[PDB]
């Protein structure tokens, strides 16, 4: 089963959101791609019933978009690497 | 993002009530969940009690993977998800006819979104999504010789229809009525037309006969007669008839003919009957007319306000009666060009709407900060791809001083509802006519 | 041979940086090729990637077949099939929606024109041609545009344009108005008598322009709670098929210019036909008269003539003149009005701007001098030259060969003299380019 | 496996071009018709790793015509006999 998603956000406001909790064992990046934000997870070793779980809270703020990863990796635009949630939360949550 | 019953907005702001609870900042699908089991009184909360989803179950799955808790209550909006959840409950009611949403549409609007935090919940508390929507269901529901074929839909049957106490006043055209049925015993120009100027009046008349037949002077034998409405399924039916002839039917808009028994009743116009006996003559001898006089004046009025409760589905009237004396005396020599029951009734829809619309517009000089506010967005927008966060960050903690503001000039505009809803009285019908004349 | 991504021009001159690091005279597919995997980050690099064909693979084989080494570089150009790669990655992005060709195209073309030098390395690779397309198509796919709801599915399929959603990402023109002419639709459509619109007028002032108005207002959002959520939509088989596919959901309201069954579900229109038309229509009565229910179209105050174009001034850029002048507009407009005279005073108007919209970026195209006569003369030559060259009378060729390319870049200098008549004419559109337009109409 | 070839060339630089290298242990001949230019290619022994190799190049000034060869040699037009490529070198390349 896999083990890396990609999530695009209608507004960006649903992003911070999404930051205000907890990622955990979770790498997660970025990008900025047709007005709306993608947003590119990867679960490093967790059990399916584990993810599937996990997954389930992203989709309360996003929705999973179709979209090729190596689209974005070239075509996109970076915001931020690897810590992606991370970041907001700081710079953001109060 | 409407209204729903008691049952469903208390559920909701029950989430709320929830959403802090627990500190969370946003109030996801799961939150509308706890929501639901713990107003514990709404056919939603009873269905949960079904599956064994107690609120001691439930929210020990969610805190154990959410928990505490920023207390941050920074005036809290929702998850996008759940704002899909809730346009959602609104379609699983269209999807019953249910007029208003209420605690069991909500919970029917969870699970077609499964995707999200309550759903897991329940895959994780061992409930398959579909052994749930059942539970739900099972708790709302519902509400004859050669009618066998006839009994399409095509096209229902005023008689025994209006047997079932089911029928209403009706007033006429209460001697328009009679005339249907000299006509409607003959053997000479036996099947009567029914001409006049088109309606409304004119379906009215037949659901007389109907209304006479059953409660129940009538004569010329003439008893346990349905009167029945409204090409690969054609003459189909029609020999279910000529096999059991307990049958007027009753016809909009043709002649597949006197071949024997067929008693039907003629909607058409002054001339359009002329488009029938020239040709002839199974006119002058078959079908055989009568007129629809506009009905009278005083009960074109006593008319609406039968259906005034009716369209009380704008919000407006019913009332006022102030109001509707308006709209009938108005036609009747006012212009003038229609008949005097139908024209009133169409004058109210104007406002009939016309009033919810003026009511639902645009604040004051309150425009320019659209504009101001747009942009800001849009300052913000090109920082954070830059990033330049504390940069804008500045500009989302100033885009949203904004927003807040102008709400409270929009729901500063249910200051507008007072101003008009189910305000009624001619003052707002007249105004529409300085146009028709 | 046109634009494309960064990585695809730097992998294309990369093949160039490739030309000359061994020597050869001519950029084949091979050295293409060799682009691609040596920009090593494009969908392109990163496909061969997976291959099994890093750029030390390749290379050994590539001059396991070629080897130094005519330092010439004498000012090289591409092979004629290398210049069909080309051409190529353009088309397998055609068929891809993909605006613009990048690094994964050019590699798509490779394989499309398989005879060449590339795909040999590869045939001798053990990498079969189509196992190849396979991988860099594992990275590219669909879109999922539209965020939604699941009736929508029949629907939103056929056809037939979902002006709600053109009206959602706010990716829709103003548009101005008739203004008051768009909430007189809502009523018509708030009631219970007559549910269903119509607008009649000249066609003329593209009525379909007030229906977009409804999208931007039912979305935010003036209009009452009576109609919040729902759809704006436009337009033999697929019959009653669809059409059950959504009387199960009532959510929809639609557009018509030409079929009734009326009233019958929530199936609730909105219709544009003639002034006439309408008169056969309700002729046809009396569900007619009915249902359906009549609007008034205005043909613009002439002076909201003059904005409607400006809205879209800046998108009729597209064909190379606009935006402005203002002045011009005014005139494309105003004449209309009072001279023929003959349609609406919006249609009209966009006739005149395209009339030009299209003339003058020509004016720009036309024969240089009359040396139209110097390619007659060149052409002679090639003759000589060729059928010399048939015969040889080969360095009676040589000195016939350089007596034409003598001509040839004579030619395209003069021939390129005229973006002079471009710096002249190209984005120019003051008035006297409409009066004439005018004039060359009566 | 076949060890001789006909290929069209759409303008005759595309010949010339194709002479600035190496013919290599390759008779060639080269005729006109149709107002484009045929040039047939014969490898003497080579192994068929080593011909569908070299075959390559040329197809890249080239392409490969499903043209009777015999119908060349009796209504074509002779242009070059055995040395084809090695005779335009001599005229054209500098």
């Amino acid at each position: 089963q896999k083990l890396q998603f990609v999530l695009r956000f209608g507004d960006f406001e649903d992003v911070i959101s999404l930051s205000k909790l907890n990622v955990n064992g979770s790498k997660t990046t970025l990008y900025s791609f047709e007005n709306r934000y993608y947003l590119y997870v990867d679960f490093c070793n967790m059990t399916d019933e584990e993810v599937e779980n996990q997954l389930s809270i992203l989709l309360e703020y996003a929705t999973e978009s179709s979209i090729s990863i190596h689209r974005l990796e070239e075509y996109g635009k970076l915001i931020i690497s690897e810590h992606a949630l991370e970041t907001i939360k700081k710079h953001f949550a109060s | 993002f409407g209204r729903f019953t008691e049952r469903a907005q208390k559920v909701l702001a029950l989430a709320q009530e929830e959403a802090l609870r627990l500190g969370h900042n946003n109030i996801g699908t799961e939150h509308i969940l706890l929501g639901l089991v713990r107003e514990g009184e709404g056919i939603a909360a009873k269905a949960l009690q079904a599956l064994g989803l107690g609120s001691e179950k439930i929210q020990k799955e969610v805190e154990s993977l959410i928990g505490r808790g920023q207390e941050m209550s920074q005036t809290i909006h929702y998850t996008p998800r759940a704002k899909k959840v809730i346009e959602l409950s609104m379609d699983e009611a269209r999807k019953l006819g249910h007029s208003y949403v209420g605690t069991e549409h909500i919970l029917l609007g969870l699970i077609r979104e499964g995707e999200g935090v309550a759903a897991r919940v329940l895959n994780n508390l061992g409930v398959s999504l579909n052994k749930a929507r059942q539970q739900v269901l099972q708790l709302l529901g519902s509400n004859s010789n050669a009618n066998t074929p006839t009994l399409d839909s095509l096209a229902r049957d005023l008689t025994a229809i209006a047997k079932e106490d089911s029928l209403d006043p009706v007033i006429g055209r209460s001697k328009e009525i009679q005339r249907v049925i000299e006509v409607l015993s003959r053997r000479t120009k036996n099947n009567p037309v029914l001409i006049g100027e088109p309606g409304v009046g004119k379906t009215a008349i037949a659901e007389g006969l109907a209304q006479q037949i059953i409660n129940n002077e009538v004569p010329e034998i003439l008893r346990d007669k349905r009167v029945m409405t409204l090409e690969d399924r054609l003459k189909k039916v029609m020999d279910e008839i000529r096999q059991a002839g307990n049958i007027i039917l009753f016809i909009d808009a043709k002649p597949s003919l006197a071949r024997g028994e067929l008693q039907c009743i003629g909607a058409t116009t002054l001339d359009e009957y002329r488009k029938y006996i020239e040709k002839d003559a199974a006119l002058e001898r078959r079908f055989q007319p009568i007129q629809v006089d506009q009905p009278s004046v005083d009960e074109s009025i006593q008319i609406l306000q039968g259906l005034r409760d009716r369209y009380e589905a704008h919000h407006r009237v019913s009332i006022t009666d102030d109001a509707i004396e308006a709209a009938v005396k108005l036609s009747d020599r006012y212009i003038s060009d229609r008949f005097l029951p139908d024209k009133a009734i169409d004058l109210i829809d104007e406002a009939g709407s016309k009033v919810r619309l003026r009511s639902f517009t645009t604040p004051p000089n309150l425009k320019e900060l659209e504009q101001k506010l747009d942009e800001v967005r849009k300052e913000k927008d090109a920082a954070v791809q830059s990033q330049e966060f504390e940069k804008a960050a500045s500009l989302r903690d100033t885009e949203q001083r904004l927003r807040e503001q102008v709400e409270d000039t929009k729901k500063s505009w249910k200051e507008k509802q007072g101003q008009e809803n189910s305000e009624v009285t001619v003052d707002d019908i007249a105004m529409v006519v300085s146009s028709w004349t």
